[PDB]
């Protein structure tokens, strides 16, 4: 509104050459081709319409695609988990007891997934829903090494998620996950990336979750114009760098990847969810999965299954390590800053 | 400058064209010989006079 | 202007005299029809190219 | 950005009402151009090919969703370009499978079962927009059906998606139709698995490649080698000039049977599941 | 010592503007223009004999 | 910029449009005379027939 | 614009003779491999001096393997102070139309994907050398991908001959041969390892059901002209069935509830259909000219649309 930063101030309002571009176009000339040679309210409602009319006088910023999806709140809880977490959508659940009968190698129990999932519908009642990211960490917490913060994820879930004995669902949904790998219907073939949390509107039994299926994170209309900001938070058991572990100190844009690990043994099967940050091409990633996760390759013939997640566009990608309070429990959480979401597909490595 | 004639599909859409050449100058010379003689030099010089 | 007076055009007309040649009209155009070897090249040893 | 397809004159009342039906159904156009005749779109432009040639045709051609259809011309928005400019394009299902939100959508030639304009004297077949996890199975099942007719199964005529049953039978034409994929899938494995069988006994390279292979091939391939070489055996054979001819053929089918998604679905203010016959909002660019 | 390089005259062209109605061919056309042709579907003419 | 060169490079760029628009609009008159031949020919059977 | 393009900038050094400056403006649309996606680089990081390994210059078969560890970027404008390039792997342009340039002797058609290849051809290894900066530049060669799958197929297959002609191609009637050259045995072992891992993983228990159908094929290629034109003159299966009569195990371990052939196809595509991308690099680019023609000839620019 006519400040005194008058050098580049015109450039941020969209510039100085734009009036010069409009000088040869609009200011001059006769070309295209020429010839030869009622005290408070009203005006409060009046300045309300004036707050509408100024938006009609005129019409940089990137583009979004917001997605809404009304989802029951058994497994995931957008209430407990703050704005800026990952969300993972699921398929339809009744295809699970039939596809386990066919894709199973001979000598395995096909009727395990039909009963393990059947005891979660009987545990979540104590339909393509949603599972948030922080709920999924504590289910696979029994296969992470430091294990101090894998139990910190499990601490705030049983006490804060909407639902009676979500920890009973945790030992059932992880039993559902351990029934996935055994019955050969793999969990990467079910989980679908949904956007990061910007807002959610709940009700009885269900919630209207809004997210960002494509775009940046930090400038979304959150819904509350008091706080139009939202940063991405990931717990420290799933966050795996690859720049420090290989002395790769060179700057550049960084990529984000989801990574699953499988472990196929006779009634000793583990699950793990990792979120890998790297500067590597997606064609030059499976060699790194050979390097760290060749340990489960010897015991296993798919052993890993990954998917793209998004891009940190900074020449120096920026990380933070704080302990946010999920209710009354502090969990070590890696903070990612300025993430531009671009989804992708999955991959098998048999 | 070369002109356009606007055609229809499915003939591709041609654009105005412009041609710039610059030619280099080519250089030469000519020759002619005036030669005198000796006793002729002495005269004009004024000597033998 | 994409159209100007060519600077080449602003010189005054030179002086003209009345010279003898052979102006043949071939088709629609005048041409000097000229054979030099008598004027130039005569009574020398120089060939006529 | 949008392209335009002119209808040639002499259009009847139901044939113009036939093009009014396919509002949002996918058209392959040869090159992105403003004037583009409707004979380039039709099934006459594909010469008819079988379902291997139609997989070859859909890669060289440019997929484009029809938008609104005017009487004079058909307007279509290309996927690779005009969807990076225009935001979201409505797309009508023709699949028996209901599309969920966030599904990468690929198009499949109409193997299962064709709007024909009589007055213009040409036909149109359209692809089938069904999701990519089903697309890589339904192509693979019909090949697996096709091999067993070349000597089937009790099952494999049945697929489940979203708790719903699919009938791949709905068949004598289809087995004749998809036969050329079968003759290429049978061939690409047989010249595949005979070059392995003639090169692993050839070298067993001694350094670390020898100990790494047979330990990893312990009861996996070394058992499967002698199980093949039980009903098999071990001048000059042209063993090295055929890997050139094999990798060129095997990398050729990898482009065909990939079935890359051209379309993603970000529904907003609508249903997460778009049923058959309904239209789904379609983007692919961020 | 003194040397230098020179440009001598540049030379343009002129695109000739052909007006269609100048041609003798303009006989065969009867050109009446719509401002809006687009909106029109099939139009017609009626010949009675 | 505040230079004269910048102002000079507009003028070179502006008069580049004139060289085009003129070269284009002309292609429609030369364009019609192209259609007419492509039209009339399709109408015309050979004399011999 | 930050999300739409990503204008990575190679800085040009200071001391450049105007001939060596006029060489780089002749390299308007070329292909340049970036090691990172930084916005500030130098020509020393691009050039062949950054490409050479410890002590040993890589041969052409290794020159592929250090392409796919990098970021292919297309030069878009050569400024007098720096070079602007846009990486392919992120996203091409706002409108998504980049101009490449056929350095190849092979024309392109519309809708051909473009895989790029080192200067493999004879009379072709053209490296723009800047003598005022002491930098050579190997600008790779864009090709139609069935040449780029066959050119990499000739280089691996010649490499296995040296562990104990082939160097002649054809494409659209044009005879073209590639450079026969000595090969580093360290690099060929990496390509040899990537075959044996990928071919064995494509073998499943259902493949022996398929190998019983080989005498069906030789009975069938005597009837179809299609299959007779399919196998080859240089096939192996025509030889390994006249010496070999295979048979299947008659019953399978739980062969009713599971599908033995369907899993063989899926395992085959994940290892042998993928295999052309594992040796070479990926076709991330195709050709969609708008209004010109079906064919962009050699030496001429071709517009580019992003391509999976």
């Amino acid at each position: 509104t006519k400040p005194l930063p008058t050098a580049p101030m015109a450039w941020a309002e969209s510039s100085p050459r734009e009036l010069a571009g409009h000088a040869p176009l609009r200011r001059v000339l006769r070309p295209p081709i020429a010839r030869r040679d009622t005290r408070a309210t009203r005006d409060d409602t009046e300045q309300a319409v004036d707050k509408i009319l100024r938006g009609a006088r005129r019409a940089g910023a990137p583009r979004y695609h917001l997605t809404r999806q009304v989802t029951l709140t058994d497994l995931c809880q957008p209430n407990a988990e703050r704005a800026g977490a990952l969300l993972l959508a699921l398929r339809h659940p009744t295809d699970l007891p039939h596809l386990a009968r066919h894709r199973a190698p001979p000598g395995r129990q096909t009727e395990r997934l039909a009963e393990a999932w059947g005891q979660l519908l009987e545990a979540s009642a104590l339909r393509a829903g949603l599972v948030s990211f922080n709920f999924l960490v504590a289910a696979c917490a029994a296969a992470y090494d430091a294990r101090d913060a894998a139990e910190a994820v499990r601490a705030h879930i049983t006490t804060n998620y909407g639902g009676t004995r979500a920890g009973a669902r945790l030992d059932r949904f992880s039993e559902c996950l351990r029934a996935m790998v055994h019955t050969h219907v793999f969990p990467h073939e079910v989980m679908r990336f949904f956007g990061g949390l910007v807002s959610w509107v709940t009700q009885d039994e269900l919630a209207s979750v809004t997210a960002v299926c494509s775009g940046p994170q930090e400038a979304t209309h959150t819904g509350h114009p008091g706080r139009p900001r939202s940063a991405v938070t990931i717990p420290a058991c799933a966050f795996v760098d690859l720049d420090a572990e290989l002395c790769l100190g060179g700057p550049g844009a960084a990529f984000l990847y989801l990574v699953f690990t499988y472990r196929q043994c006779r009634d000793q099967e583990l699950c793990c969810v990792y979120v890998v940050k790297s500067q590597l091409p997606p064609r030059g990633l499976e060699a790194a999965l050979e390097r760290l996760f060749g340990r489960l390759r010897i015991t296993n013939c798919t052993y890993a299954a990954f998917a793209e997640l998004g891009v940190m566009p900074d020449d120096s990608p920026r990380c933070l390590h704080r302990t946010e309070r999920f209710g009354a429990v502090g969990v070590p959480v890696v903070i990612l800053e300025g993430v531009v979401w671009r989804p992708g597909g999955w991959r098998a490595c048999a | 400058h070369q002109p356009l004639i606007a055609r229809d599909g499915p003939h591709p859409v041609e654009q105005p064209v412009h041609n710039y050449m610059t030619k280099v100058i080519d250089r030469r010379a000519l020759n002619a010989a005036f030669s005198l003689a000796t006793e002729a030099i002495a005269l004009l010089t004024g000597e033998a006079l | 202007e994409a159209n100007r007076e060519t600077l080449d055009e602003l010189e005054s007309a030179p002086q003209t005299t009345r010279v003898r040649a052979d102006l043949v009209a071939i088709g629609d155009r005048l041409v000097f029809l000229e054979a030099l070897e008598k004027r130039i090249y005569a009574a020398t040893n120089v060939p006529y190219p | 950005f949008e392209a335009d397809i002119a209808i040639p004159s002499g259009i009847s009342r139901p044939d113009a009402a036939a093009l009014q039906r396919c509002e949002g159904r996918v058209v392959f156009l040869p090159t992105i151009r403003r004037q583009l005749a409707l004979a380039d779109v039709a099934h006459e432009s594909f010469v008819s090919p079988d379902t291997l040639g139609l997989l070859l045709a859909y890669r060289r051609r440019f997929p484009a969703v029809i938008t609104r259809v005017l009487p004079t011309r058909i307007v279509a928005c290309p996927v690779d370009l005009g969807l990076t400019h225009a935001g979201t394009v409505n797309l009508r299902n023709t699949s028996p499978v209901d599309l969920c939100n966030g599904d990468p959508v690929s198009l499949v030639p109409p193997v299962f079962e064709d709007v024909r304009l009589e007055s213009l004297d040409l036909t149109l077949r359209f692809p089938v927009p069904l999701p990519t996890p089903l697309a890589r199975e339904i192509v693979a099942r019909l090949v697996a059906r096709g091999i067993r007719d070349l000597n089937e199964l009790p099952d494999l005529n049945v697929l489940y998606y979203n708790g719903a049953r699919l009938s791949l039978v709905a068949l004598a034409s289809v087995n004749t139709e998809l036969r050329s994929l079968v003759l290429n899938m049978v061939y690409s494995i047989t010249e595949g698995t005979t070059l392995i069988l003639t090169l692993i006994p050839r070298l067993l390279a001694l350094g670390y490649v020898n100990a790494l292979l047979q330990m990893q091939s312990v009861t996996r391939e070394a058992a499967q080698l002698i199980h093949p070489e039980a009903p098999m055996l071990m001048r000059r054979l042209p063993l090295y000039e055929a890997l050139v001819a094999w990798l060129a053929h095997a990398g050729q089918l990898g482009d065909i049977l990939a079935l890359a998604p051209a379309v993603r679905v970000c529904t907003f203010d609508g249903a997460a599941v778009v049923q058959s016959g309904d239209m789904a909002p379609v983007i692919r660019y961020p | 010592d003194v040397e230098f390089d020179a440009l001598l005259g540049s030379y343009c062209n002129t695109l000739s503007l052909v007006r269609f109605l100048e041609l003798g061919l303009s006989v065969a056309c009867v050109c009446t223009k719509f401002p809006e042709l687009a909106y029109m579907n099939e139009g017609r003419v009626q010949f009675e004999v | 910029d505040g230079t004269g060169i910048s102002l000079h490079r507009q003028l070179r760029a502006i008069q580049q449009l004139a060289r085009n628009v003129q070269a284009v609009l002309g292609a429609f008159e030369r364009g019609t005379a192209d259609q007419m031949l492509h039209v009339l020919l399709e109408k015309a059977p050979p004399l011999a027939l």
